[PDB]
This record gives C-alpha cells, structure tokens and sequence, in this order.
C-alpha cells in the first residue's frame, strides 16, 4: 500500500498461517509449515490495542441531562437550544466519521510496515547465502535445515557458510 | 529449499472505509459506534427514578385525585412521564413558573411531604369542607386536590385570614398555593362574602399581593372561573406568611426537601424496570464504554456522544486476501 | 539504453499549506471553501420568503396604513425586513412577547387572513368609524390599523360589551388586540365615557384583565397616551372572548394559519428573486456543496459551516518541479 | 517522507503531460514520455475519494442561526452569541488542521506511488541495467521498444542479455 | 577496516510524551501545548483595569448604599469585580427588578459618569427630602440611606401630587434608578405620605409603568416589615423621562451618563487586583500565553485558549531517546 | 518503529553527537569522529517548527466573555448555559488530547523515515565500494580518508574503487 509490501510485491496472504498477523513458510527436506513471527505479532497487537483503547479512554464526559422543557412563548430559547445540540451533532458526527477514516489508512500502512521491516530484516541477514524471488520470497544457496530456519526467525543467523 | 515472508487472511467479510478507498475488506476490526439499547428506563446513579405514570407534576404535587397512589419515594435520580399522562391541573388556570419547577424537582436528594397547615386546626373561621368541584372528581364524587383546601366562607362571614409557617426543618420547604378567580360577581359572593376582596403571600425574598379577575372565561371541564398556582422554596430558618379576604386556596402539605442538579424529564411509554444504568435514553438505557451513540440525542447521565452515523468500524487487523 | 522513471509537473502556480512545509507548490488542487455568494434573496425550499420592504412585522401584522400593498401570500420559508424599514406601531406603545410573535412567523405553511369580528354588524352599541388619529396617517387622512378598530363611546354612551370567537377554522387563529391609555382623565371619559374601566379578554388557555394606566407620557408621534398590542394563538375548536367598558382597541381581522418551526429573519437590503437556494445569507444565496463557507455566520437552511479562514486549499496532485 | 519526489528524483517532467507518474525511455528507435496508465489512475481514483470523504461525510441540519432578544435579554442574547463564537472556534480550527494534515499526507502519498514505481521495476531488470541513481536505469542489454513493454506491464519476463 | 556510520541524537533528558501506538515515549526534546499557569492576579484587560467594589456589590453600589461610600472614581473599567463576601447592596428589604440585567450591561463600560439629575435642594419644594432616612441601612450609627435615591415623604400632614421630568441633554445613555415603597401598615402609609390610595408612574419614550403600593407585613428582614423595590431604565439621548405619584415614590437624585461596550462580564474572587496587563482573565488570576489550550479555568474573559480538562499535552519535537 | 530505522537495525542513538538530529561517525586512519548532517538535520527543525507552529497558529478565537449571571428563575437557561460550556469542554478537550497523540505518532515516524532515507543515500552512493554491516555501517573495501568521507557527505561520491 503505501510502503508497497502487503498487496504489493506480496500479492496475498495466507489463510494458513491462523497464529499470527506476520509469518513465515519454510520449505526444506524435512517438510513444509507456517509460523507466525511471535515477537513481531505481539507487537503489533499490544501497540494497535492501544491505539483502539486510546480513540475510546480519552473520551471523558460529563454527568448532564441533555433536553430542556420550553412554553409556549419560549420558542426562541427552544430553537437556541435545538441550535446547540444540532451543533454538537454535527461537530461530533464529522469528527468521528474523519477520525476512523484517518485511523484506517494509517493502521493498513501500520501492518504494511511491520510486514515490509519483517522481510527487511531477513534479507539484510542473508545477503549471499540466498536470492531474492521478488515474492517475499528467499531462495537458499546453502542447504537450510529446520535448526536453520530458528537461526533466521530468531534473527540469530550465521554467516559464514558461503557456497555456490 | 525457499522461505517465504507473508501476512494473514481469513474468512472475515467485515468492511471498513478508509480516506482513500472504500469498501476494504479486513481481517478484524471493532465498532466504535453504540447503536445498542435495553429498551428499558433504569435507575440512574444508584436510584430509580420518579414515574408518574397516569399524571403530570402538576397534577402528582397539587395533589389532583387521581394521582393518589403511594406515600412517594423519598428520592429519585430523574422524573418520568408518559406521552398520555393527562391528569393534572384539572380546575382550569395558569401554573405558574411550571417549567422552572419541573426543572428544581427533576431530581431530589431527599424528599418528604408534611402538613405544613393541619386541616383540623388551621383554619377556625372558615369553611374548609365545602371546597370540592365537580371538575376534581374521585369516583363520582365531587373532590379536590390532596395537598390545597379551597377555603370558602363560613355562614355568610369571610374574616380576613392570616397563617404562618416558619420553616423547622433543616432542608428547603416547597411550598404552593392557588388564586381563585370566579367567573360572576355573584359566585363572588356566594363563595366569600366580601366582593372587593385581596390574597397577600410573602417571605423573606417573595412577595406578591393578588388581586381576582373576576369575568367569565370559555367552559374548560365545566369552570368558567380559573384558578392560577402558585410556587415558591422556603429557605430554612425563614417563614412564610399568607393572608386573604378570599379567593386564597390555602396550602395543606407541602414538601421538605433537598435537591441535586444535573437531571431532567423524559416523556416515554418505555417500562420502567430495576436496573442500573450510567445513562438513559427516552427509548431506553445505554451500557456501552464506545464514544458514540446514534439511539437517541436527548440523554441523562454520563453518556457517549450522539452522533448521525449509521456505522463506525474501525480497522485493527490488515486487508483480507484468499 | 536508458530507462528512467519520474513524476508529472505543469505550469500549475497553486500553493497548499502543510503541517510541516507552508506555500507549497502543487500540480492540483480543489478549495473546500466556499467563498462566493450570489448576492440575492432567493427562496428557500421551494418557496419565496414574504418581503414586508418598508413595514416590520409589526406593522405588517396589526395592518399599518402603510403595509396596504404586500402579503399576496398564503406561505412563506422565511421572511425579509429592511433595515430602514420603519413603519410598525404608528400608534405609540408596547407589543408584547413580540420577538416571540416574529419567531413563530418566521415561516409558515398556510395564512389566511379573515374578518373575524366584522366591522358592520359586530359592533351596534359603539361608535366604529371615529376610531381614527394624526399618528397613523394614510395620504394626508388620519387613519389608523386596518386588523383592528377602535371603539369609542357612541354619543355619551359605552355599554359593556362582550363578543366572542370560535375558531371553526382547521388551524390555529391569530389573534391580536390593543388597550389603549389615555393621557389624561378627561381623554378618558371623552373617548369611553366611564371613567373606572376594564378589558378582559379569555380562551381556554389565556386570560388577562386589563386596567387603563391613566397618565401623561412623553409626546411620541404627537401621543402623549400609549396603547399596548397584544396576541394569543386560538386552538382550533376552541373560544376566545372580549369584554370590555372601554379602552379596548377590538380585532377585525384575525389569520387563520398553520406554522412550520426552523426557520427566521432576516434583516437586509439584498434584493428578492425568482432563484432556487438550499442555503440562504443577509448577504445572498449559497450553492455549494463545500463544508465550509466564510461568506455569513448566520444562515438559513441546509448549510456548510461557517469558518473564518480566508482560503482552504486541498492538495490533489504532488510537488511541482 | 519516501525520499522520492524532491528527493533522489530531483525534478518532474513538464513534457509528461498524460499523468501524474511516468517513464522517459530512451534508445536506438528515438525519446519519449509516457505515463504509467494503471499507477496514475489509481491514484485519482484514490485522491478523489478522499476529497469527497472530505467533503461528503458534512452532512448538515437544516437550521435558522441567528434569534431575536429585546433589550431586557442581552444576558441570553450573548449566550447564544457564546454557542455563535463557539462554533465559529471549533470549526475554524478543525477546518484548518483538517487541510494542514491531509495535504501533509498527500504529498507522502504521491512520494511513495514514485518510490513504488521505481522499486517495481529495479526489482525487475536486476543484473540487465544499473542504477544511474536518478531514478535512471541504464541497460546492459540493447532494449527495443517492445522491450520497453515489457518493462511497463511488468511483464519484463525474460531476462536475456 | 575503514568506515562510517549513520546515526541520530541522544542526551540526558527524560520528557516523556504519548503517541496513538504508545504511551510513555522518551524523546529528546518537546514543548507544551497547555498552559497551566497563571499569576494569581485580577489584572487590566485591554488597556483599562476592573472596577472593584470589593466591600459592595453591584446593588449596593449603584442604589448608593452609605457602606459603598469610597468609590466611584472611574469613568470606564474592562469588567468587574465582586468579592464572594461582599455583602453590601440594597440594604432596605425589597425587589431589584432586572437586576442580572442591569449587572450585565454595567459589567464593561466606555464612559461613565455620575449627575445630580434631580438636585435636591431645589427639585423638591413640596415634600420632605431629609426625614427619608432608615435604622435599616446605617453609616456609623446613624440612620441613613441610598446616596442615589432620595426617601420623600409628607410635608407636615401633606403630600401633593409631584410631577418632575428629566430631559437627557448629555451625549450619552443615561442610566435612571429610582424606588417604590410598600409600607407594611395602612397606618405607616398614611404617616408617611398622607394619602391612603397611591400611584407613581414613570414613563418616556420607550418605559411606561404605573405603580401601586401593596401594604402588607413581610416577615421581617433588616428591621423592616415593609418593602421597597428598585427599578431601573436606560433613556436615549434626546429622550425625556417624566416621574409622577401622590406617594410612596423614591425619586432619584444622582443618575448616570454612560457609554458601554459589550464584551464582558463580572468576576466573583477574592483574588487581590494588580496594575498589571493581560489578555485573558480568570477568577483565580490572569494567563499570559501563546499556547490553544489551559486548564486553569473554565469561566475566562478576554480573548483566551480553549478550556480543558487535560493534565498534560506535551508534544514531541525531537526523537526517540537512547543511551 | 514505522520505517524500521529507529529503534529498528539501528538499534541505538549517540549521545556523542550533539550538534544535530542525524548524522554519521567515521573511523578512518586519521582518527574518529561524530558529524550531524547539516542540510539534513536543518529540513526537520524547519518543518517540525512549521508543524508546532501550525498546531498553535490555527487556532484563532474571538473576544468573549464565558460566564453567565442567572437569577433562582432562572435555572434552566442556567443550565443550558452550564451545557454549552461542558459541551465545549468535552469537544475541545478530546480534541486536543487526541491531536496530540496523533501528531506525536507521525512524529517519531518522520524522523524513522528521515534516518532511513540518510542511510538509502549513502548506501546507493556506494554500492561496491563499501559493504553494509547491517547495522547502519558501512566497511569501506577501498581505504577512505578525512577529504573522502566529504565526497560522502556531501553526496558527491566518486567510484574509481576495486
Ligand atoms: C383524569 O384523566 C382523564 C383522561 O384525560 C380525564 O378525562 C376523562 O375522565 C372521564 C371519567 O372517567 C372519562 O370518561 C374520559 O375518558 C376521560 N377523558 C379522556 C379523553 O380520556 C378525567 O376526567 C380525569 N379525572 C380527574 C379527576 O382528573
Ligand atoms: C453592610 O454589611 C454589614 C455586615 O453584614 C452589616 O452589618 C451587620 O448588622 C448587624 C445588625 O446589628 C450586626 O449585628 C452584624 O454584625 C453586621 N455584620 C457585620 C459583619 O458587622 C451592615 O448593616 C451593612 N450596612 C449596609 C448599609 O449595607
Ligand atoms: C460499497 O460501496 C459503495 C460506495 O460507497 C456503496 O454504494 C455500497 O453501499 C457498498 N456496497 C455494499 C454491498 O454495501
Ligand atoms: C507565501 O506566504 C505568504 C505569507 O502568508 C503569502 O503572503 C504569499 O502570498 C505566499 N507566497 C505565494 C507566492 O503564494
Ligand atoms: C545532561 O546532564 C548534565 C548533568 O545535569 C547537564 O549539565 C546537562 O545540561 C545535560 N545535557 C544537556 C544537553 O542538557
């Protein structure tokens, strides 16, 4: 979208992938598999939860009863007050629509970047050891065992392996 | 041997807009938009509130005979009245200030009614049995409200009247009274002796002489005379003082009483039910931690803002792919 | 062989503020202030509002010699007064609630003005033609309101009397009366012989006794008397009655009528047209579909939000290079 | 804010007059601007959207501002001027800020449609060409213009060099 | 082995600040958006200081009660200012009618300047203009009254009908308050002015009212089971106001050519008043301030920042803080 | 955070650097060194100015006087006036609170994406001549001295090297 990851050089999703927001698929000699990234998911929750709690905690209100009783011979005072709560309606109803319009471009680009970092992560890890697809996709040069695999999640990847 | 980096996706089918697009497909998302009602009316701090079902606060603090339920709540957090409530002021005439004591006894902290002039005792030299209109009735029979007497003369003698009440209680005292204004020169008479005749309230901060309009007026429930009412709150310590040479509908109970601002009315057919609520609507509560609200504009308590939106999600999750 | 990738630019002059960068240049934009009014008073839901031009509603309504020519109206969405439109209450005195009278005729749905007390067969024990003065003046003549008469005694004489109204009309009734006060005793019993006199007028829901202040007021428009004007509003099938031993200014024209709430007055000298308008100033008509407008803060109708910025341009296109 | 526009692509093209982003190709069959169809038009789509959000989500009451009072009520007279001026504030400063922060935005957001756009095709003729570093790319092999093609609809498939 | 790095700003600071992601966010630098500040003074408004009756209030002040003896010395003032104990005002038990009115018209004032619109030696020949004194509004022990208000009653077993007109000749507004008395006894009536059956009226252009004394016992307030309430008009240049009565009737005897400014109000605190400028004014002192928002009060007076219940706003300029 | 710079490869900031907000620290053979960017740090103070400067300058108010005066009669446009002002109150006051929450998050994510793109700069400057670490460093294969590192910094970066 706008850092050009998720619906970008990374078409779709995976509805396999149930245990987080972002992950990974290995394929090696010893099978297939998703794994959702456990640290950069919790993340991403903790910080987005806060966010929807902030948009509702900081909406503190007074005790008031809106609705005032008015004579016959008080339309003036009546329509004053129908001008004053059709004003906060119409204040409140934009803010509120404009806030969630903003809100939601911005938390779409929030995951786009988490997902566009993720992958960053990981290539600026193995520079030779692997080739890009162009798919979110790494292609191993060197041999990469399930053990191997913790090494690039964890983000605990040796180098020095280098072969063809 | 490939590792591939990618992102979620399930079978949700919620919709979110955003500044850009519309109609984006997410995996999660959350309502901030309260559009959910008990459709109940419940108590409001910790209180339930005042109903009057069948009457209107002028009829249920006059005292009209059909407003007779209950030795009333010494307490109520807001007033509710129903669209049809018709019985109040039932001899025709002018409440006056009605809206300004509407809005002081919206919600009472505590509130008990007493016999500030005892029937028995009182009044000496007049008639204070005789007061009853086929325009007040109470099965068939001709009554009056509970809480005024209509004084009328005693024998062909209407001595000039003058009563005190001095405010013993610790609390302000609502105190309320009625001028009657007979449509003949001859009812005049015939109810209080004298023809040129006066009604003088006053206290310490209120003060007002009443002259009869005596004239007929177009038939309202079979009275072409009128009867106006008359209000005001006795600050403690204070006393109020009331003298007439006829036509004064004299006081009987009235209210000792603490009020606490911040409430109102509202007029709905709602049920009343025992619930707590932090804020009510005329179509019912409202238990929501949201922001906004769009089931009703005219709320009482600490409330979410109402707003003219139909739907507001908002997105957490990220866009959903197959 | 080269291939490069790049953006588009233009001649585009257009600037847009930034949180971070001012008078920026940009290849498009669009103004989401509306700035531009047409300088016209144009009708507002479909319907024209009610030009009283040289009469305020005061004297549109009690019927000011002067306001003869105006309401061929039976509806209006709003109504103009200019602001040197002078001629109301010729006759020196106070019109009660009445800024609460011009609210609620702010607008209305339907207005027929009827005869309600006819002049020639209602009034038989009073003089109804002598009711005339210099302080209201149609061509030289002295004249006086045209929805009200004022009694005088007939020869030595005023009987009590007593007429009432019943409003067999589907809507409500306006109706408006006055009380006249003399400036001295003698003026009194030469106009209304009695010299101790009351007016009580009484419907269902209103009912007022009215005593004659007797006294010299300051000269206005040669009056050292006053006269108040009063109104009421008579629920359909319900009576309002009159009953008076002098100083009672009597209805003759009254106006069956049917109000809608929301809409006001307004008070300038832009001319009226025959145009089309959601959204109406003193100033003139809006046609917008912008949320925001700095043309006027008081608007009539279905408006955008009046702000004070002078200019809000919204970026569309990119930097222009 | 992506480093683009007035970024390591300096300037923009008066001569691409089709759209708002493009490419300037340049070999043995002669020169040429042309913008990139689909990543223009999504951009329109999208910035309209927004201006009409904009504008659209104000939806208004029908109202008649401004009330009467005679000179015993000056008291709610400048209440209802304080409701006036309130609005008048709150507006004000919504409206401006409103403007301030969106156009913030859409200056980034045509920022990172230029970066994208660049980072398409750089991901796509890898070895073929290298980066001048203007937003250029120089290509190792000879490029015709129905290998230009192929580099627009993204459908460079084949690298042969 | 030769290189460079690419890096950013750290120190020592600890200002934290809150984003929509995060709360509690070291940055390096920041600047506060609300002002939680003020100088514990009532200070001048525009250029002009307060009128301050400290002692009085409003009532008291302009009726001219003998305790509110020590002030009327300006000629303009931006608003004012009542203590919330300040209890003097209208000393005789009675009605100010309109007085919230006349309390907000009077609360900023261009011009102001007091006359003896009914001079009291020679206004008054055919009543008593010195016996009008009261136990009910005292000046060092003496019985005493308004200073603006004049008490006539009979002179020796007669009350004539009086009729005195004032014509406004000044160039401005001129503020005219005068009284009606309710004795407490039709005994008390006639003791003070002769004629049992009263009225007063006072009329111009644009007031007219008569009066008719109610004669009844009040509960008593100040010693007084009678009562006297206060009424007021503004009448335009050029305009003439003209008072009648056969008793009962408190004339007045100092009136007011006043220009005002709307705009402003009154101010209830004990907060002492300063010679000091400021541009924005609450009961608990003034704001000098560049910033929208304060915390400091609701209820302001000036051209102010937007009131609000926030603690902190402090935003963030610089960037993450690391060691 | 957003752009993965800050807190992100570049897991620090140096405290050492005083003089501006981004910068570089060189390791050569004639010593070492910390070195705000000049041009670079100047566009952020100037538009984050800006941005403050826009959250105040916005906000133009009216002359008024808040505050009512009603009498005992009076108390329900006594509180409708106490409703306006706490209508006020709620509006500005969640407003203002969320501006800032708002305006701070992009903040930190303007200076993320201004320390990400210093480093595209460089990186894209030198592409063989040097290799990158991954933590925001570059070892250079050819040897660069103090009058090198200029060429660097001033983006006018040769490439003769092996
Ligand atoms: C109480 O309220 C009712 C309803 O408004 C009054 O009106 C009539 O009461 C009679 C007697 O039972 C009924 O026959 C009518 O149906 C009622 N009217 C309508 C339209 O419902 C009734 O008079 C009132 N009684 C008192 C004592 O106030
Ligand atoms: C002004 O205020 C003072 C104080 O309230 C009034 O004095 C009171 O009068 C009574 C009557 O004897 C004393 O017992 C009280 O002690 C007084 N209060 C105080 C604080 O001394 C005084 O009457 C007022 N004077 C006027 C004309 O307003
Ligand atoms: C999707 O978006 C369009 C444009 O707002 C709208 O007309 C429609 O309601 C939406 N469609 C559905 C199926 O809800
Ligand atoms: C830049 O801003 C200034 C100050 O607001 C303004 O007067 C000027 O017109 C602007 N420059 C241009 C060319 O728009
Ligand atoms: C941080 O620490 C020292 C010790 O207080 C202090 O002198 C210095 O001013 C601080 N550094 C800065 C740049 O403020």
């Amino acid at each position: 979208g706008l850092f050009g990851a998720i619906a970008g050089f990374i078409e779709g999703g995976w509805t396999g992938m149930v245990d987080g927001w972002y992950g990974y698929h290995h394929q090696n000699e010893q099978g297939s598999g998703y794994a959702a990234d456990l640290k950069s998911t919790q993340n991403a929750i903790d910080e987005i939860t806060n966010k929807v709690n902030s948009v509702i905690e900081k909406m503190n209100t007074q005790f008031t009863a809106v609705g005032k009783e008015f004579n016959h011979l008080e339309k003036r005072i009546e329509n004053l007050n129908k001008k004053v709560d059709d004003g906060f309606l119409d204040i409140w109803t934009y803010n509120a629509e404009l806030l969630v319009l903003l809100e939601n471009e911005r938390t779409l680009d929030y995951h786009d970047s988490n997902v566009k970092n993720l992958y960053e992560k990981v290539r600026s890890q193995l520079k030779n050891n692997a080739k890009e697809i162009g798919n979110g996709c790494f292609e191993f040069y060197h041999k990469c065992d399930n053990t191997c695999m913790e090494s690039v999640k964890n983000g605990t990847y040796d180098y020095p392996k280098y072969s063809e | 041997d490939t590792l591939c980096i990618g992102y979620h996706a399930n079978n949700s089918t919620d919709t979110v807009d955003t500044v850009l697009e519309k109609n984006v497909t997410v995996t999660h998302s959350v309502n901030l938009l309260e559009d959910k009602h008990n459709g109940k009316l419940c108590k409001l701090r910790g209180v339930a509130p005042l109903h009057l079902g069948k009457c209107n606060i002028a009829g249920w603090i006059l005292g009209n005979p059909e407003c007779e339920s209950l030795s009333t709540a010494s307490s109520w957090s807001y007033i509710v009245e129903t669209p049809s409530s018709d019985n109040g002021t039932c001899y025709p005439g002018d409440f006056i200030d009605y809206e300004e004591l509407r809005e002081q006894l919206s919600s009472v902290s505590s509130f008990e009614r007493f016999e500030i002039f005892p029937k028995t005792s009182s009044w000496p030299n007049h008639d204070s049995n005789k007061g009853v209109t086929a325009a007040c009735p109470h099965a068939g029979a001709k009554s009056f409200y509970k809480n005024l007497i209509w004084l009328v003369k005693k024998g062909n003698s209407y001595p000039k009247l003058s009563k005190s009440y001095i405010n013993d209680k610790g609390k302000e005292v609502l105190v309320l009274w009625g001028i009657h204004h007979p449509s003949t020169s001859a009812d005049q008479q015939s109810l209080y002796q004298n023809a040129d005749t006066y009604v003088f309230v006053g206290s310490s901060r209120y003060s007002k002489k009443f002259k009869p309009e005596i004239a007929i007026r177009p038939k309202v429930r079979e009275q072409e005379g009128r009867m106006n009412y008359y209000w005001t709150l006795v600050e403690p310590g204070d006393k109020i003082t009331f003298e007439a040479t006829g036509n004064l509908v004299v006081p009987r109970y009235a209210f000792a009483m603490e009020r606490n601002a911040g409430s109102g009315i509202i007029i709905s057919d709602t049920p009343v039910h025992d619930c707590n609520t932090t804020c009510q609507t005329p179509k019912g509560a409202i238990n929501t931690s949201l922001p906004f609200q769009n089931i009703h504009p005219i709320t009482i308590g600490k409330c979410p803002k109402y707003v003219k939106s139909t739907k507001l999600r908002l997105a957490t999750g990220l866009r959903n792919i197959p």
